[PDB]
């Protein structure tokens, strides 16, 4: 029970840290999962 | 009339007296909140198998990050403690 | 030790009686928590002589705006209080 009694809230958090972790969270899984292949259309266009 | 001084003041005894034997007269440090609860608690603590459990405890429980119990955050988490027994008791049946 | 048992045992003890004093189920009406309260600690505490600050303890007690008392909450709280007078009394008074 005491391993719980501290429950460690995120709810309870401040709004500002909260975000500016989120940020993070965000730009660790979902922009850099995020997969863009550009480089043979950009070289195809330099070339050209 | 004044049952809960009664306890309140026994409570005082007891830890007081339980942190001054082992270390600082009077806040509660790691050893002494170890040998404390071993005199405390016995069959129904689950903490008697390592130490290092009491250890992190202290840790969370010192979340003013000073290594030391204090006494109002002690208190509070041993009513926890009746919470969890007076949960054991509904769970009995 | 088997001591600090009995104590939180007492705790339980006082509020079942007045969460049933009423009749309210396991939890402590307005009316309830006040005849409680100056039974319990007779002196130091005041309900009967500070009205407005019961009715700032029922607010504050109910967060949850129920208006009725479970164990956790006036445990945590009210241990808090009870005990740190004591530590306030050897530090400096
Ligand atoms: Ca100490
Ligand atoms: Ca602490
Ligand atoms: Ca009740
Ligand atoms: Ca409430």
């Amino acid at each position: 029970v005491v391993a719980c009694f501290r429950m460690t809230p995120l709810y309870n958090l401040p709004t500002h840290r909260a975000c500016n972790m989120f940020l993070e969270s965000y730009k660790a899984s979902w922009i850099l999962t995020e997969d863009h292949s550009f480089e043979d259309r950009m070289i195809d266009d330099l070339s050209k | 009339g004044s049952e809960l001084e009664s306890a309140m003041e026994t409570l005082i005894n007891v830890f007081h007296a339980h942190s001054g034997k082992e270390g600082d007269k009077y806040k509660l440090s790691k050893k002494e909140l170890k040998d404390l609860l071993q005199t405390e608690l016995s069959g129904f603590l689950d903490v008697q198998k390592d130490a290092d459990a009491v250890d992190k405890v202290m840790k969370e429980l010192d979340e003013n990050g000073d290594g030391e119990v204090d006494f109002k955050e002690y208190v509070v988490l041993v009513a926890a403690l009746t919470v969890a027994c007076n949960n054991f008791f509904w769970e009995t049946s």
